[PDB]
């Protein structure tokens, strides 16, 4: 496990809202410890069995929650998060899509000086298979075991599990960073939990065109972790400085490419996979 | 989402920032009354499109007379520019910019962006005007001066000082430019936006500072609160499809090769087109169904991917998922009927419902094939393209 | 040129006017977003498109859920909309406003716009609300009660009552309404409208004020000082034939018949038109040769005038000009060819070397023909035509 | 003649720029008592062999000039009517095309109020064949004679006067009143002036959609006008809300109709043609 286990307490916010509901029934039905919501105004009911908070302080109050997702609209979104670090959810996973980059980087410092951690945004989130899910991280896919993995993008993971998955391995921890150019959390920030991880004994990482945000992790890898990596990189047939779906999906002066990435990784001794369809291979192989 | 020229001078303006004196044209007639409304020749005629490498494209020329303009206008609006920046037909010009010329000392470079790395909004300069920077950082990286904005003060003066020195100015020169940071670096928190370059940013022989191009870039995340911004998108700059599919929560791009791909997830999106490639495949687009794949979904995504003549088959892939894997493939047959596919398909579903589904693919009758996995379908459509 | 429905609602904030609480959308996605940054509604859809009657063409709606609006918005964002006041082909739906509903009390109308007759800025109002004023004026104009704005003082706020009253306000409405007299009087003559019209403005329940609809009109002519406007165009509402025409200082008008004409000034021309009809043939466009007739601009015009396949015909008739008999009759052909127009055209060269250019066409060796008379002309083309 | 004459003197606003130049050679090879233009900030040189100046005023006075003549973009023209009604012109007229009408409906009453008389704008203007010209008009095709001639579009005019020429009778003015939707002077003004001269012995009126004064012309001219009228009428096949090149000729939610002018005229016993053709056809008639 690394970020959440069966002991997490989570609320949501934005509970009421349509994506807010649906994903929390799932992850009601799927065991994890939804303690409540909050959708100001609707303070004073319940919803899905739950209590329903105007405001994250009273929420906590109410529940010890630690933990957090928010189905909060872009717009409103930086509030929520404000609002909440500031209650003291020292886990924070948004999901939203529309965050105005400005915005973020505003808040990724307040983030870090205030010693929080969020997951996102515009991400699936985390499951640790077998105890907890947060996202929209499809249920019945996961097989708890020991693999670990960080993925830029979502459904992609979704096919590294089901591999991991058939291939017998069950995974410990899945984590979505998120698709945004600038997120609470980043390779090295979970690399890290994933090295110090008892229960996972390699790791899958993936990522996109985009940043450095591989590179930069192969460093710290290579010189700072231990355990087995398999890697893969979506967008070389990517065009130059062209918004690929995800907003941090973007050449930017020819800097950013997948070949680059890959490269870089391979150097700091990590298993490559030119073949999305190979992770489970791959695997094999390191995980012998 | 990108600005023209003109645009950007027009906000420096209204922020205070030096350009010269200019005016957009749309027929020739405005543009040939610019001149004197701007008073002695020659002037500045340049072509409002959103690419850059206008210049060496033809677009951007001194001239000397009334009548020259209203020539250059003549030959330009209404055709479209292509730049080493453009893609193959270019763009269209519906606008020229008719401008002083200046009295050019120096050239000098100024920019911002935000650094992903640093997670700063870092401007930089540099004493290299009239040259793309990709280069010159390429290779004589020290020739840039960067500064980052904290997110806990705002900009401060310091740091355009810092720079300006950095640069060798000296004087009101200096107190200049200060002006200038302080001034974009405000524009660039106020408005939301993404990127600035003013290159060149030029130093006149008067020994003024004036920022001689504008170019620069919203971050189309914010629209929804910089409504002047919102209304100054130009389309007509961008590839239409790519407008229809958002109008369908569709994420498209088109590409160069002959194989379609419509999948579930950017991600997956380019994974998708790269293992094909990887079976020798020649990805035509990339196409991020973002809704849930309904049935107007999936044949809006159609349309969308036969839009070009060129695609000769279809790679759907689908895994997640919000639609069960035999509702989709219904839409999908359905799909492949209303609009009328006379393309062959390849179809990789997933997650539930699977099975019940490519069944139903197959039984169907149509060119339509249910891939077993991934990579089969990979080859499979590669296979059937190759064909020819 | 005229404004969104949503557009005008800006305006009218800016300017401190009632409307509501509403919001433009792009994507079902957002437009089912608005329905909570707005509040419970239910709340109203609005399509946008510049044309009018939207209700009855059903691009309106009340509605009470999310769902249900997001899928209003699926159903017609990129659709066009007809209406009674569109072309047998609507206009193009790529926005939807989502506003709050609203507690209708009493319905009235207010408008305003430049009096030919009188010359001046006149606003007229009235019980009527919700009808289409042409109609109630012309069947029960006493029912409509105005006021011609004073060019020496401007707007008054007497005149704000006057009105007011005589639509039988008390109370505060009768402030309200004065208001707002003029706010509106005030943006017509600060941005350079030519009409407005809130129709209507009603009276809520809740008993207060607010312009439920927007709908304004700009002086083309004052764009240039009027950016602000300049940038909300929206040139997808129009005939796109109809810039491009522009754009080559062409005044080109979509009609009906299968008989084009091309002529030298917009008096010219329509007397043009007319002499067909008025000789059996029916015309398919109004084209006002703007710059000289040159070459390229006189090939524009054929281009432009055969984008209509239904046309089988095209009239030339020149008179003026600023270029020569001859210099035409050569551009014609050269047109002909180029364009590669394959229907007869006929031409009336005038006044200067009109006879040799006249040569120079029946010459040529296309299907040209050289009307001697301007009525002959006439017939030759509607014959021509009519040769089937 | 009406408005000029040959004793009348002129000068040109704008003359520096193209268009004044242009037009100019010709008023002036056509002898038109041109005395010099102006154009703010070129004072005191020459063009085309006249004196230029900064002011109307300067000019006015240093020349005796009575009307002036426009070439000023759009944006400028009202500083310039205006300024010239200020140096005490009698007589102005206005080329300029595309002037915001609100512009012009101020100064339509400054030049009530100053009793100054303007022609225009957007049009071509007015000549006194033989005699004298200003505007855009085109020479040779004139004659002298005892039709007087008033239009709302130029283009049309030219036809006219040819038949007119052509039918022997010949032309003493004719007058190019402009297609903006409010103009210096309009209809009836010019009428009065023609049923008045000596030398007019006939009327032609050319209108054309989307307005009044046509149909106000009438009465008036009923009530008013002795001297025999012919008119056209134009747009008649033009379609609803929409402009047809020139400015002020749209049809306004059912206003200002073709036929409907068409009839008006009838009524006050004017000569309709239908036919810009007959138009010297139906003179014949009448001028006999
Ligand atoms: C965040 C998002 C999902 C919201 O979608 P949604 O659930 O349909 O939104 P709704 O309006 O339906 O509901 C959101 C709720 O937020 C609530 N809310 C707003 N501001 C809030 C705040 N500061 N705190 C708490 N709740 C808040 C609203 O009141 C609403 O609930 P309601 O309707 O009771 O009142 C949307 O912006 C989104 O989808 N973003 C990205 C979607 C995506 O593609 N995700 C995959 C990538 S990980
Ligand atoms: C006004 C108009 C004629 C401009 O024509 P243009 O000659 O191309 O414009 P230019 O810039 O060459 O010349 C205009 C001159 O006005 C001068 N000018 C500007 N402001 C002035 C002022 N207040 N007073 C006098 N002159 C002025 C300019 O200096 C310029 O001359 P310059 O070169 O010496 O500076 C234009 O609006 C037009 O063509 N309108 C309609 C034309 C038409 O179709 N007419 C027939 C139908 S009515």
């Amino acid at each position: 496990s690394i970020l959440i286990d069966k002991n997490t307490k989570v609320i949501c916010q934005g509970f009421t809202g349509s994506q807010g509901t649906f994903h929390s029934e799932q992850a009601i039905a799927y065991g994890t410890k939804m303690v409540g919501g909050v959708t100001p105004g609707k303070g004073g009911t319940t919803h899905l069995g739950l209590p329903v908070f105007n405001t994250v302080r009273e929420a906590v109050a109410a529940t010890g929650a630690t933990a957090s997702v928010i189905y909060v609209p872009a717009p409103f979104c930086k509030d929520s998060i404000l609002e909440a670090i500031d209650a003291g959810i020292k886990l924070i996973i948004t999901i939203t899509e529309g965050i105005p980059t400005l915005d973020m980087l505003t808040v990724k410092v307040k983030l870090d000086e205030a010693g929080v951690r969020m997951i996102g945004p515009n991400c699936p989130g985390v499951i640790t298979p077998g105890e907890c899910k947060i996202g929209i991280q499809p249920g019945h896919i996961h097989k708890p075991g020991k693999v670990g993995i960080v993925s830029r993008s979502g459904t992609l993971t979704y096919e590294a599990v089901k591999q991991t998955t058939d291939y017998g391995f069950g995974q410990s921890t899945c984590v979505g960073i998120g698709g945004d150019p600038i997120p609470g959390s980043n390779f090295i920030d979970i690399l890290e939990m994933f090295e110090k991880d008892p229960q996972t004994e390699a790791i899958v990482m993936i990522g996109e065109i985009g940043g450095s945000a591989e590179e930069e992790a192969a460093a710290y890898i290579k010189e700072h972790v231990t355990k087995p990596v398999v890697g893969y990189i979506a967008g070389v047939t990517a065009p130059k400085g062209k918004r690929m779906g995800h907003a941090g999906a973007i050449i930017a002066g020819g800097k950013g490419t997948a070949d680059e990435k890959f490269a870089a990784l391979e150097a700091a001794g990590v298993k490559t996979v030119r073949s999305l369809a190979d992770i489970g291979e791959a695997l094999k192989t390191v995980l012998k | 989402m990108n600005l023209h020229e003109y645009q950007a001078k027009q906000l420096f303006a209204r922020y205070g920032l030096p350009a010269p004196v200019g005016y957009a044209c749309t027929t020739p007639r405005e543009a040939e009354e610019a001149a004197s409304k701007i008073g002695a020749g020659p002037w500045v005629v340049k072509c409002q499109v959103h690419a850059g490498g206008r210049g060496k494209a033809g677009g951007v020329k001194v001239v000397n007379s009334k009548e020259d303009i209203r020539a250059f206008a003549e030959n330009w609006l209404g055709k479209r520019l292509v730049t080493y920046q453009t893609d193959a037909n270019g763009q269209p010009v519906n606008q020229i910019l008719v401008e002083a010329a200046t009295d050019i000392a120096k050239e000098l470079y100024l920019g911002a962006v935000v650094d992903r790395s640093s997670r700063r909004v870092v401007f930089m300069a540099s004493t290299e005007g009239g040259v793309e920077i990709e280069k010159v950082a390429e290779e004589t990286p020290h020739l840039i001066h960067k500064v980052a904005l904290d997110p806990l003060t705002g900009p401060m003066p310091y740091q355009g000082r810092e720079l300006a020195f950095k640069l060798g100015l000296e004087g009101k020169l200096v107190q200049q430019f200060t002006k200038i940071f302080m001034g974009l670096a405000t524009i660039f928190l106020e408005r939301d936006l993404a990127l600035i370059e003013i290159n060149p940013l030029v130093i006149t022989k008067q020994g003024d500072l004036i920022c001689l191009d504008g170019k620069l870039g919203a971050d189309g995340n914010a629209l929804f609160r910089q409504p002047d911004l919102r209304e100054m998108r130009d389309q007509s700059q961008e590839d239409p499809r790519e407008a229809q599919a958002a109008q369908w929560e569709l994420n498209y791009v088109a590409l160069d090769g002959n194989i379609g791909c419509m999948v579930n997830g950017a991600g997956l999106a380019m994974g998708t087109m790269d293992i094909v490639k990887l079976h020798g495949g020649e990805p035509a687009n990339f196409l991020d169904v973002g809704g849930g794949a309904t049935k107007e979904r999936v044949t809006e995504a159609f349309k969308i991917i036969l839009s070009d003549d060129k695609v000769k088959a279809v790679l759907v892939n689908i895994f997640g998922g919000i639609v069960r894997c035999d509702l989709i493939a219904d839409g999908i047959i359905g799909a492949v009927a209303e609009v009328g596919v006379n393309v062959p398909v390849v179809v990789r579903l997933e997650g539930n419902n699977a099975e019940l589904g490519a069944k139903k693919l197959a039984d169907s009758g149509l060119n339509i094939i249910a891939a077993k996995g991934l990579t089969d379908a990979a080859q499979q459509v590669v296979a059937a393209v190759e064909g020819k």
